[PDB]
C-alpha cells in the first residue's frame, strides 16, 4: 500500500523514509559533498534488513 | 449632384425641404431655411449623443441602452428645462432619496 | 470562533502583516492561485517569500473543526516556480516591477529602476555567459554586472557596493552616485558578455540575519509564505573582500577593463538592471556560447511522476527542518 | 367583471419604491387604483375615438401616442 | 533702517505667496466634478496656523467629494535621495505615503493641495476609493464649511516637527 | 432582517438601479381589454400598443408619488397618507 | 564550488542537479535489487556539463 488515499504522496515521503533523508540532507548541508552517495548507501544498508 | 456637402453638414437638407413644403406650414419659403434646420438638427443630435456615449462608455458597454439616454438627458438641467413634459420608454429613474430620510447611529 | 479567519486577514501579532503589496507590475510568477508553490517579491527591499518545499503545521488553533494538515498534510503534484540546473536570473529574489517570459528568457522593467539577481553562485570554473540586450530604448539605463543578494533591488546598480554597475550610456562608470567618464557606451543589439574570473576555488561569506521577527510562518489566506528576508544596515557592516574581487564588465569577449574593483565578499548573483521599458534575453550557465551544456534550463512542469517525485523532494527538504526547528 | 383587484399589494409596493418611500399606510390602495382607472378610462377614450374615426376595428400603437401627445403627456420609442 | 541688521534672515521658501492679507449615485463617474467643478470652492491664502493655506469662499456640507490629491507617485527606493536633496535644498516632509510602498512626492511635481496644514483639531478626514482600477484619495466632509475657514486634516500620526496651531487640544507635534 | 427600516432602504436602492416594468402582463391586459369593452365591443389591440399604454402609467404614478413624498415631509413625518394624495392632485392642477 | 560561495543547499538545488534527482528517485519510487551500479553509471554520465 502506497499512496491510492491513505498517505499523501508527500506525506508517504515525509513519513516513510526519515532516518536517512534526515542524515543526509544533514551531512549535504554541513559536511557540503559533491558525492553524498556512499553516506546515503551506508545509511540505507544500516537497516536494508530493518526496513518494516 | 448632392446638395448636402454644399454646406458640410450630415443630415439631408433636400429631404428637409421636400417635407417642409408637402408639410403645408406654409405657401413659399425661401432657400436657407431647410439648411438651417439641418444645421440645428445636427446641433441638437450632437450634444445629445455625446452625452450617451460618455454613459456607454461609463459602464464600460459599446451598445448604448436607453437607460443610457435616460440618465444623460436627465442628470443635465438645460435639457431638463427643455425636456420638461417628456418620459422615455424602458428609461427608469434617476437614483434619488430624501434627505430626511437617511437613519443613522453610533 | 470566527475570529481567527479574521486575526489571519488583519495581519495577526506574527511579525509582518498578512496584507501584501507589491504594487509595481509584478507578473512572471504567482500561478497557481492555490496553496502551491508560490512566490510573492515583496515592495520592502529584502523580503523573499516562496511556498514550494511545503511543510506542515500544528492543528486545533481554537477547537474548530480539525485542519487537514494535522499529521497528513495534502500532497502536491504541479508546476514549481524555480529552477534547478542553472537559474536564468532567478525567481525568489527580484523585484515586482519586472516582465520575464514562461520560459524565462526574456525581461522587462518598469515605468521607473528595476532590476533583477540570480539565485546560483559561482566559486571555482568557467562561467563565461551572456546578456544579450534586444533592445534600449532613449532614457533606458540598462547597466549590467554581478551583484550581492544584500544589495537593495530598487537601488542603482553600483549604489552599494553590493552592486557593480557600467552605464549603459556615455560609458560613465558609476557607482555609489558618483560617475567618472570611463569608457564607450552600449545599448541596442548590444550583447554584454560577462565571465566572472574565478576558476580557482575561493572562500566568501554567505549568512549573518539580524532579524528574527520578520522570518516566520503563518497562513496568508489559504497557504504558507516562507518570510525568509535579508536585512541592510548590519550586513552593510558586515562588509568584507574576498578572492577574485571583480566585477567586470565584458562586452562579449572585449572588455573595456573592470569598472570597479573590491567587490563584496558573498554569494554572486548577476543582476541586470533597467530604467524604463526595455527586454533583453539571457543566457547564463558553466558554458561559453551555446546554452544546452547541462540539461536545458528545465521549467519542471510535467504531469509524470518525476514532477511528483521531485515535489515530494522538495516537501521533504523543508520538511526535516520544520520538524527539528520546534514552533512557537 | 371585476379585475382593478389585478393591480395587487406588491405591485404597488414596489411603485411606491419607485417613488421614493419606505412608510405607507395600509388604507392608501384603493384612491391609487382610482386615480389609475380615471386616467387610463381618460386615455383610453381618445384612443377608441381615434381608432374608431379610421375606420379601423382593430387599436394600433401609433394612435396611442398620438392621444398621449394631444393629451399633454408625451412617450418617446414608440412609433 | 538701513543701519541695523534684523534677524530671522534664513527662509528656504519655494511658493512664495505668503502675504499679510489672505482676503478670502453611483462611484466611477463622479470623475468630471474633479476637474471642472473643483475650482471655486477653496481659494489660496495666508494661513493662520502655519505657513500658507487653502482658505474658503464657498461653503460644502458633510459627505461631499471635494478634492484629488495628485503629485510624483515614487517607490521607497527613491527616498533616501529625496530626503538628501529635502536636507539640501530645505524642502519639508512632502513624503506622502499613501502606502510603504508608494510614496507622492510633492518637490518636483505635485498639485495645489500641496498647501495644507496639520492640527490635532482639524476639519476633514482622508478617504480613499479605487475608480477605473486605480487607487485615488478623494475628501469626504463631515460638517459644513464657512466662509473663511483653512481645511485641514488630522495626519493620524501615532504617539522633531512641531504642530503650532493654538489650539486646547492640539498635541503640539504630529503625534 | 430584524431592524425595519433597513431592508427598505436595501430593496428601494436595488429597485432605483433596475429599470424593468413592474405590473403583470395578464392582469393589465385584461383590465385594458374591460374597460375598452366599457367602450365599445370587439376591438382587437395591437400587443404593442397595450404595452405602450403599461408604461406611461408607470411614469405618471411614478410622479405622483414622488410629489407625495415631499408633502409628507412638509407635515413633519415620513409616512405617506391618502390625503396628502389628494392633496398632490388637487395642487398640481389637474382636479 | 560547494564549500563558501556556494551555499550547500543552493548547491544542491543548483550545480549538481541532474545526478542526486534521479538517483533519489529511483530509491523512492523503483527501488532496483543492484541499485549502485545504477548510482555509479548515473554520476559518471554527468562530467562535463557542470563545474
Ligand atoms: N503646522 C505645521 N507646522 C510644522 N509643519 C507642518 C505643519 N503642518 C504640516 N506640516 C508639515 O509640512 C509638510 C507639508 S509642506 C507644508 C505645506 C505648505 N508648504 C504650506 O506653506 O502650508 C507636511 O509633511 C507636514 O508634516
Ligand atoms: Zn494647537
Amino acid at each position: 500500500k502506497v499512496d491510492l488515499q491513505s498517505l499523501p504522496t508527500r506525506a508517504y515521503l515525509d513519513q516513510t523514509v526519515v532516518p536517512i533523508l534526515l542524515q543526509g540532507l544533514a551531512v549535504l548541508a554541513k559536511e557540503r559533498p559533491p558525492n553524498p552517495i556512499e553516506f546515503l548507501a551506508s545509511y540505507l544498508l544500516k537497516n536494508k534488513a530493518q526496513f518494516e | 449632384k448632392t446638395r448636402s456637402s454644399r454646406a458640410g453638414l450630415q443630415f439631408p437638407v433636400g429631404r428637409v425641404h421636400r417635407l417642409l413644403r408637402k408639410g403645408n406650414y406654409a405657401e413659399r419659403v425661401g432657400a436657407g431655411a431647410p439648411v438651417y434646420l439641418a444645421a440645428v438638427l445636427e446641433y441638437l443630435t450632437a450634444e445629445i449623443l455625446e452625452l450617451a456615449g460618455n454613459a456607454a462608455r461609463d459602464n464600460k458597454k459599446t451598445r448604448i441602452i436607453p437607460r443610457h439616454l435616460q440618465l444623460a438627458v436627465r442628470n443635465d438641467e438645460e435639457l431638463n428645462k427643455l425636456l420638461g413634459r417628456v418620459t422615455i420608454a424602458q428609461g427608469g429613474v434617476l437614483p434619488n432619496i430624501q434627505s430626511v430620510l437617511l437613519p443613522k447611529k453610533t | 470562533g470566527r475570529g481567527a479567519k479574521r486575526k489571519q486577514q488583519d495581519g495577526g501579532t506574527t511579525g509582518t502583516t498578512k496584507k501584501a503589496r507589491s504594487d509595481p507590475l509584478f507578473s512572471a510568477q504567482r500561478l497557481p492561485p492555490h496553496g502551491y508553490p508560490l512566490e510573492h517579491p515583496f515592495n520592502k527591499d529584502g523580503y523573499r517569500y516562496i511556498l514550494a518545499e511545503p511543510d506542515p503545521h500544528a492543528p486545533d488553533p481554537e477547537k474548530l473543526e480539525l485542519d487537514c494538515w494535522a499529521g497528513k498534510p495534502i500532497p502536491g503534484d504541479l508546476y514549481r516556480a524555480c529552477l534547478y540546473e542553472r537559474v536564468l536570473l532567478a525567481l525568489h529574489d527580484r523585484a515586482p516591477q519586472l516582465k520575464i517570459s514562461d520560459d524565462r528568457l526574456t525581461v522587462v522593467g518598469e515605468k521607473g529602476y528595476s532590476m533583477v539577481r540570480a539565485s546560483h553562485g559561482v566559486r571555482k570554473g568557467a562561467w563565461y555567459f551572456e546578456i544579450t540586450v534586444d533592445e534600449m530604448p532613449p532614457d533606458t539605463a540598462a547597466r549590467l554586472g554581478w551583484s550581492q543578494p544584500l544589495g537593495n533591488l530598487q537601488a542603482p546598480l553600483g549604489y552599494d557596493k553590493f552592486s557593480y554597475s557600467w552605464r549603459s550610456k556615455k560609458g560613465t562608470k558609476f557607482h555609489q552616485s558618483i560617475g567618472k567618464h570611463y569608457s564607450s557606451g552600449y545599448g541596442q543589439g548590444d550583447v554584454l558578455g560577462f565571465y566572472i574570473n574565478l576558476p580557482e576555488d575561493t572562500e566568501t561569506a554567505k549568512s549573518l540575519p539580524d532579524t528574527y521577527k520578520d522570518k516566520a510562518l503563518i497562513k496568508f489566506k489559504s497557504y504558507l509564505y516562507f518570510e525568509e528576508k535579508d536585512f541592510v544596515d548590519k550586513a552593510e557592516k558586515s562588509l568584507k573582500q574576498t578572492p577574485h574581487s571583480e566585477i567586470i564588465f565584458y562586452k562579449n569577449g572585449v572588455n573595456q577593463g573592470v569598472a570597479y574593483k573590491d567587490i563584496f565578499e558573498g554569494v554572486y548573483f548577476p543582476a541586470i538592471s533597467l530604467y524604463k521599458s526595455c527586454t533583453v534575453s539571457i543566457n547564463f550557465g558553466p558554458c561559453f556560447k551555446y546554452p544546452p551544456k547541462d540539461l536545458t534550463y528545465r521549467p519542471m512542469s510535467d504531469m509524470g511522476w518525476g514532477a511528483v517525485v521531485e515535489h515530494t523532494l522538495a516537501d521533504v527538504l523543508y520538511h526535516v527542518e520544520t520538524e527539528v526547528d520546534g514552533r512557537r | 367583471r371585476d379585475n382593478i383587484q389585478g393591480i395587487t399589494k406588491p405591485a404597488i409596493r414596489r411603485l411606491a419604491r419607485r417613488g421614493g418611500v419606505k412608510r405607507i399606510s395600509g388604507l392608501i390602495y384603493e384612491e391609487t387604483r382610482g386615480v389609475l382607472k380615471v386616467f387610463l378610462e381618460n386615455v383610453i377614450r381618445d384612443a377608441v375615438t381615434y381608432t374608431e374615426h379610421a375606420k379601423r376595428k382593430t387599436v394600433t400603437a401609433m394612435d396611442v401616442v398620438y392621444a398621449l401627445k394631444r393629451q399633454g403627456r408625451t412617450l418617446y420609442g414608440f412609433g | 533702517a538701513r543701519a541695523e541688521v534684523h534677524l530671522r534672515k534664513s527662509a528656504f521658501d519655494m511658493f512664495n505667496f505668503l502675504a499679510s492679507k489672505h482676503r478670502q449615485l453611483p462611484m466611477p463617474m463622479r470623475f468630471r466634478h474633479l476637474k471642472k467643478t473643483s475650482k471655486e470652492a477653496v481659494g489660496v491664502y495666508r494661513s493662520p496656523i502655519h505657513g500658507r493655506g487653502l482658505f474658503c469662499k464657498r461653503n460644502i456640507d458633510a459627505g461631499e467629494m471635494v478634492i484629488e490629491y495628485a503629485g510624483n507617485v515614487i517607490r521607497s527606493i527613491q527616498t533616501d535621495k529625496r530626503e538628501k536633496y529635502y536636507d539640501s535644498k530645505g524642502i519639508g516632509c512632502y513624503m506622502f505615503r499613501i502606502d510603504d510602498s508608494e510614496v507622492v512626492d510633492a518637490t518636483m511635481h505635485g498639485n495645489a493641495a500641496r498647501f495644507i496644514n496639520h492640527s490635532c483639531e482639524p476639519n476633514c478626514y482622508s478617504r480613499v476609493i479605487n475608480i477605473d482600477g486605480q487607487k485615488h484619495i478623494v475628501i469626504f466632509a463631515m460638517r459644513k464649511i464657512y466662509r473663511g475657514e483653512e481645511l485641514t486634516y488630522d495626519y493620524k500620526f501615532p504617539i522633531k516637527l512641531p504642530c503650532n496651531c493654538g489650539a486646547k487640544k492640539c498635541r503640539k507635534f504630529l503625534n | 432582517r430584524y431592524r425595519p427600516g433597513t431592508v427598505a432602504l436595501r430593496e428601494i436602492r436595488r429597485y432605483q438601479k433596475s429599470t424593468e416594468l413592474l405590473i403583470r402582463k395578464l392582469p393589465f391586459q385584461r383590465l385594458v381589454r374591460e374597460i375598452a369593452q366599457d367602450f365599445k365591443t370587439d376591438l382587437r389591440f395591437q400587443s404593442s400598443a397595450v404595452l405602450a399604454l403599461q408604461e406611461a402609467s408607470e411614469a405618471y404614478l411614478v410622479a405622483l408619488f414622488e410629489d407625495t413624498n415631499l408633502c409628507a415631509i412638509h407635515a413633519k413625518r415620513v409616512t405617506i397618507l391618502p390625503k396628502d394624495i389628494q392633496l398632490a392632485r388637487r395642487i398640481r392642477g389637474e382636479r
